[PDB]
């Protein structure tokens, strides 16, 4: 919440004074060509002006979507990396190099183009991309075109990544049965992994959706409370509005939102992070340590 | 546009007459349905025992009251008719009168049907209850009388709407 | 222009609805009488007349249709839509009332056929119920006559 | 809702009045009730199923022979109707709901219907078929009562099997294969070999909980009496008989229970 | 011209309200007769739920009365907005009353049976029915607010 | 223009559908409560919570209808077709969401009340289910409020 | 002129259909949980997974509806019929996907709640099936996002 | 001018119908899988084959929707009706094929769950039946792609 | 003018009807083979013939639809409404014939699975019935091909 | 004119209806024949006569469709609205007659399978019903051909 | 000039509805014949009367359709408005009469075939009932023949 620069459905004083200042506009409207000119970026959190502005929804939605994509990429990378550590700890066979390496490389490379494009747009400020033209660049499977491409090597980089992804598909299916035959079940991993990677990548957007929903509900509650406090500033009306706001915060903000967030977080952790580890089975060893008596 | 113009150009006298007739028709249908519903239970009770014929007849009378009210409303609507002059066949007053007549007729018919169905169900239950025990007949009759007020309310609403007729 | 067509359609509906209602009531009453005949055949004719009483509704519908037919004539007056629509409405109202009364009378007679056999003392009650039901048909006929009266503009 | 007034209202009122009036004497009362039921002749299918209920037992009794001529003495029209030994079984396979299924299920005739125990097995199979047929005619609140009755019969058969009929090949598999929540969760009674085990199995259904109680009575009897006696005790629920619903089966059951009580009275 | 819709609103408001009122009263009445067969005293007091259902008709009747009074053509120019508003106001009141009565009929029918079984739960049934009946009052409030928008 | 003929229709439909959903929920809730309290009158008071939870949808629909009604004022500004269309869309969305939430809450509450006397844990399980269901109604109300607010610009 | 009507209707339809699907799923899951938890307290919390799994679809639908509502801005760009058609298509796709996912999730959750009293080894399989079904909601959200992104590029 | 109002609708309908068919199949597949796992937890993991294959229809529908969305490029070329109508028809065909395949796969999986529970020796036959059913979905996707490819007037 | 609408609609209808018929036939065949997969797995392998026949019928329908689509080349020759109407009629006929043949073959296979399970001697009769059913699909495909060829005769 | 918009559609519908009727009849006959063969494999080969006889509907429909397709030729002579309307009427009559004949033959064969399985004496005699159905189909085809012969009567 | 479309549609409808009635009758007739089989295989030949009646109904429908089609002579006597509406009405009447007669004949024939086993001497009475029912088919054919030219050739 401190990072989000939102406190109890209300902004506050950031570590800086004001990130964005209305370009001129001593009397002009906010919606203008000059719009708002930013002196410097607020380091503690998001710009305070952005939260209450009309343009709050698009910028916040784009930022949340990008953050969700990056977090999902990081979690998938960590889960895939844990496979090599698990194989070494259990001293697993050559199947790690046979299957874990292509499995951790194919999805990583496939999401790498999108992650790098997001970073470059954030880094280089390639406004000719925004949230949409990034997907547009990712949309085209064919070669050529690339007019909107921002990466200097994107024309060849996209083709190289596509070739690597295409070649990685058999490399994740053949070597384990080959080693099994040489040393003399892959159907479970077959087909399932390809669709599951896309499913896990998509599921990361659940966090962004939940964050947006929580922000919207908090904004609605704060707006209701402010409307009660401003026009109905009468003592009885103000007290009733405060009680209603407290009840709403207890119900939706406190209970429902937290429960939904916890359930979604657990679902994400099991679906993707646990998908590349754990592997199930086993049992909990327990001695007769007076457990019933304890 | 052209279809909309044709729809707006329909004769209001036809709609008013249709509503006037439909009010009486729906009232008669609802009264008949309620009468049949009450009569089935009354005949069953009489087969069980002919002692409660006088008590049962109240339900039939209440059901027929709906038909009587519908007939009165139909007579009022017929009185509300006019000569329908050719010059004012599409005048705003004529259209308003026709729309009001149609609305009043539809309201009266629907209210009469609902009241008749409710009265028939109540009487069908009440006859069986009286056959079970004659002591409960008073409460059942009171409930039926209270439920019969739907037709009276609908008739009142229709009569109030009937004052809107202003056909030249 | 189309007022004669509207009036003819209304008369046709007035005839057809009453005929259908009377037919349904008579069929139900006849089924009831056939069921009751095997039990106490001595009482088969004791309720056959209220069973065929649907002829009253049939005759009322025929009378309404004849009255509606009589009132339509180009020679008397070039009746406009205000007359044809009124005639159609009167015919439809009469036919609907007749059909509803016929169905109600058929159900009541189906009940009474067994009721009288189970209790001969219930014949008077069944007759009273039938008269109460036919009160609706009488009211419908009166309303139809009243409506058709004003149609001669 | 309007269909009740459309048809069947007079019959429903007559049945309600007859039930409200209800409360060799036992034989005379049974004959009077049977005559009242017969004189009442949609609801036709319900009446046919209700009659077939006892007609299954009547046909099972008539299937003997072996002093078969004595079956005419108990020719009560309520259950022993004439319309409802493989050669004669094929002829009797008509005009009954459970008969066509029993023709294949009991094709062994007396081999699968031995008078010691297998005749009871054939009767239970016929009762299960009749209960399934009755439950097929869904659309009213009587489905719950029919399910309760079938569950009581199945549970009583299972309890009898576990008590002593286990030695008669009525094993855990036979608790549902031959012994007629039960249509979905009857597997819990396959291991209830003890009265305490029976109570534990009954604990799976909180409504069935505490119904067994000490199990000294009701469950003490074999065949279909163990959980059927629970239904007999709880028949006060059937005494509700909310209006505008099929209550012909309830009235027939109440009359049968009254006849049974009168018979149990006998010489005080 | 447009006033046809406005007139239709008042008729629809009463018709749809009475349609649900009769359905609620029928279900409530049937249960009362069933309880009155055995429990003589409980049935007399249980008629309140039927009386509660019948009140919904009165609420619809008043709403219809207001709509009729506001359709005076010779008084003020009933523009299309007034006709549209009156029809909309009636539609909400009629639909809400139909639903509100339907719940009362379903609840009331079970309540009669429940009271006949255990008299203690009579208070609980009344509380639930009273809470359900508030929806008709809620519909009445919306009808008044919508009808009040006939200023221009 | 003709925009009010759609805006007021949507506003009325919101309340109508919300009331229909609330009634559908309340009927099932009351049936289940009566069934539970027939045998265990003690838990009747605890079983009444889903009834109020369903009834809250009626209040939400009434608030949405009041907002929609206040959002139309020809004397203030010319309500173009866009404003009326957006108001009608908001009303329809809020009403449909309320009706669906009411039906779901009624089914869940009836089931829980039927299972309430079987185990006291139902007192928590049914409450949690009702809260999860009412979350959908709250989300629908928020969406309707957002749409109604966005209806105010109309260029 | 009439395009904003289509866009607002599409957003409202998306929200309403998503709410209806989530409500159906939640009602099915609640009925299943009420049936299962009477016997054991395990279903009270260990099997409350579908209760939130179904509301996730409603949250996604609400997010899509909010995005669509924010998409329309007449003061910033005079939307042609292209924008309205695209918004309506995106809303319809999102709502239909939400309804389908809600129905499937409700059926699967009811089956899992019923099977909860059986061998607990099937919990992993039930969770996997629920996740595979819920993948449809994510697919629909992705399709709606793509449509909304392509919506504003009208000439 | 009205071509996008058909093309976008066709794409949305394709996605919606594919999702509906996938859900219809997955409901029966999951019911059967839960039943088998309750009966035999050993093969529960290996019985998710129809459940997993159900999502292939949704993936194909999403791909077709993406292709249709990429088809509508007003800046690249003025979208005449000849392209929008073709895109809408391709989307409708793909969606209907997906729905039919989903229903067939649901029925096949519902049968095959019980078939494998009784005897796992029929797993090969169940897989072959599922593949034959999914061949229809593959053919529908191919036909939709071919139809969408003809947007050049 | 608007002929491409008719042609595309006809092709889509052909594909949809063929897919629906094939799906119904395959579902019936699988329902039938479910019993044979346990009663006699040895004969179950030979029981996959009706599924193959249904797939063949679907393939024929798809081929006809593909031919119809390939017949539409606006840049080569202007498509008059006559050609579009003819193509739409051909597609509708092919789709209806394929759907009917698929349903008939599915019912036949569902019966024949049990028929062969009871007695292996009925395999010849089942094969004959399947061939007779597939003859109808062949005739429908031939008629569709003839109509597609005739569709280009306009001027 | 817009002649093929009705003539070609009717030509397609003739074959479509004939195929549907033949499929229904063949499915019923095949189910009956499978049941009979399960009862007795000896009669399976001999009982295929109704199945084969039901196939004449497909041949008649294909012939009618080919004739109708050949009857439309704008290059040879322009066809007015009447020229297409007559062909459409002939096709519709032929298709409806074929469907009715197929349904009747299917019912008759379904009965006759059991009739022959029970009493072999009546097996050959029962073919009279199938002969009558085939005669009805032939009469319908003749009527359709007579109607279609008026293609060149226009002027 | 659009009347010939209606006329051809009416002739086609006549043929189609006559065929539908014949099929509906023949289905019940064959069901009854099969039911009477084995129980009394001797009376198999005597049970073919409903089949003959259905064939007669189909032949009458075909004859009416051919008679209507014989009026399709656009080379002379310009159709005008009558030649379409009259032909369509006649075809519809003939087809509906054929369908009703076929349904009645099928019902009566099935009932008789089922009842042929009990009191086999009642075959004459069953045939009499069947003929009294099938007389409606002849009445409908006569009505169609009357309407075939009454309002068709008198357009002048």
């Amino acid at each position: 919440g401190l990072i989000y620069n939102e406190f109890f459905s209300v902004p506050f004083e950031i570590f800086s004074h004001s990130a964005y200042a209305c370009r001129d506009l001593s009397c002009s409207e906010a919606t203008t060509v000059g719009l708002i000119k930013v002196r410097d970026t607020y380091p503690f959190g998001v710009d305070p002006v952005w939260h209450g502005s009309r343009s709050e929804l698009p910028f916040l939605n784009s930022l949340k979507m990008k953050m969700s994509i990056l977090l999902g990429v990081a979690q998938m990378n960590l889960g895939i990396i844990l496979s090599y550590f698990n194989a070494t700890f259990f001293r697993i066979g050559v199947n790690i190099w046979c299957q874990f390496i292509p499995q951790i490389i194919f999805l990583n490379s496939l999401f790498g183009y999108l992650s790098l494009l997001i970073i470059l747009k954030w880094i280089t400020g390639s406004q000719a991309d925004l949230y949409h033209v990034m997907i547009y660049m990712f949309l085209s499977p064919t070669d050529e075109l690339g007019d909107n491409q921002l990466f200097p090597g994107q024309k060849t980089a996209q083709l190289v990544l596509l070739l690597l992804a295409f070649v990685s598909v058999p490399w994740m299916l053949l070597p384990k049965p080959f080693i099994l035959k040489m040393q003399h079940h892959q159907m479970i991993h077959t087909i399932e992994f390809v669709l599951g990677a896309v499913s896990n990548t998509a599921s990361y957007l659940r966090l962004w959706a939940l964050s947006l929903a929580h922000s919207e509900l908090s904004s609605v509650f704060y707006e209701k409370v402010l409307l009660l406090a401003w026009g109905y500033n009468n003592i009885l009306i103000l007290i009733v509005g405060i009680i209603v706001f407290i009840f709403a915060t207890v119900g939706v903000l406190l209970v429902m939102e937290t429960l939904s967030a916890f359930l979604h977080a657990l679902r994400l952790h099991w679906v993707e992070f646990q998908n590349k580890f754990y592997e199930g089975d086993g049992y909990k060893f327990s001695p007769f340590s007076f457990a019933l008596l304890d | 546009s052209s279809w909309s113009r044709a729809l707006v150009k329909i004769s209001p006298y036809t709609f008013s007459a249709i509503g006037i007739a439909v009010a009486i028709g729906v009232s008669v249908l609802g009264a008949a349905w309620g009468i049949y519903i009450t009569g089935s239970s009354l005949i069953g009770a009489a087969i069980k025992a002919p002692r409660i014929t006088s008590k049962n007849l109240i339900s039939v009378i209440f059901c027929e009251a709906v038909a009587i009210y519908g007939v009165i409303v139909a007579i009022i609507l017929q009185t509300k008719l006019e000569s329908v002059p050719a010059s004012q066949i599409y005048a705003p007053e004529s259209l308003r009168a026709g729309y009001a007549i149609f609305a009043s007729g539809i309201i009266v018919g629907f209210a009469n049907l609902v009241c008749g169905l409710c009265v028939g169900i109540i009487g069908s239950s009440c006859a069986l209850s009286d056959a079970q025990n004659s002591s409960l007949f008073v409460k059942i009759l009171v409930i039926e009388i209270f439920g019969s007020a739907l037709g009276l309310f609908g008739v009142i609403v229709g009569i109030i709407m009937s004052a809107q007729a202003s056909w030249p | 222009e189309t007022a004669p067509f509207f009036g003819f359609l209304g008369a046709a509906a007035a005839l057809v609805f009453s005929c259908m209602g009377a037919a349904y009531g008579t069929a139900k009453s006849g089924v009831g009488v056939a069921s009751m005949g095997v039990m106490r055949p001595e009482l088969v004719m004791k309720s056959i007349v209220p069973v065929v009483m649907a002829g009253v509704l049939g005759i009322y519908g025929l009378i309404i249709a004849v009255i509606i037919s009589t009132g339509i004539n180009p020679k008397a007056k070039s009746y406009y839509l205000f007359d044809g629509y009124a005639h159609l409405s009167s015919g439809l109202a009469c036919g609907l009332a007749g059909l509803s009364a016929g169905m109600a009378i058929g159900i009541v007679g189906d009940a009474g056929v067994r009721a009288n056999a189970q209790q001969p003392k219930l014949f008077v009650g069944m007759i009273l119920i039938l008269i109460f039901a036919e009160a609706l048909a009488l009211y419908g006929l009166i309303v139809g006559i009243i409506l058709s009266s004003r149609a001669g503009q | 809702a309007m269909t009740f007034n459309i048809h069947g209202g007079y019959l429903e009122a007559i049945v309600r009045g007859y039930r409200a009036g209800l409360l060799t004497i036992v034989e005379k009362c049974t004959l009077k009730l049977v005559d009242e039921y017969k004189h009442m002749l949609p609801l036709s299918t319900f009446l046919e199923y209700i009659t077939y209920g006892h007609m299954i037992d009547n046909v099972v009794l008539i299937v003997t022979g072996r002093d078969v001529q004595e079956l005419l003495e108990k020719c009560h029209p309520l259950g022993m109707f004439d319309s409802i030994m493989r050669e004669l079984y094929r002829l009797v396979l008509v005009d009954t709901p459970l008969a066509p299924y029993f023709s294949e299920c009991i094709t062994s005739e007396d081999l699968d219907d031995m008078n010691i125990e297998i005749m009871r097995n054939t009767l239970y199979k016929a009762y299960l078929e009749d209960f399934y047929k009755f439950c097929q005619k869904l659309g009213g609140a009587t489905a719950e009562i029919m399910s309760d009755l079938l569950a009581f019969e199945a549970d009583r058969r299972a309890v009898n099997i576990t008590i002593n009929s286990i030695g008669t090949e009525l094993t855990r598999d036979d608790r549902r294969k031959l012994y007629s929540l039960y249509p979905y969760g009857h597997e819990e009674l396959a291991v209830c070999e003890d009265i305490d085990q029976v109570r534990g199995v009954m604990e799976k259904y909180p409504p069935y909980q505490s119904i067994f109680s000490k199990l000294s009575y009701g469950e003490s009897q074999m065949l279909d009496k163990a959980f059927y006696e629970e239904e007999v005790k709880r028949l006060c629920l059937a005494f509700e008989q909310q209006f505008h619903y099929g209550v012909f089966f309830a009235y027939m059951r109440l009359r049968e229970q009254e006849i049974r009580n009168l018979m149990w009275i006998s010489e005080c």
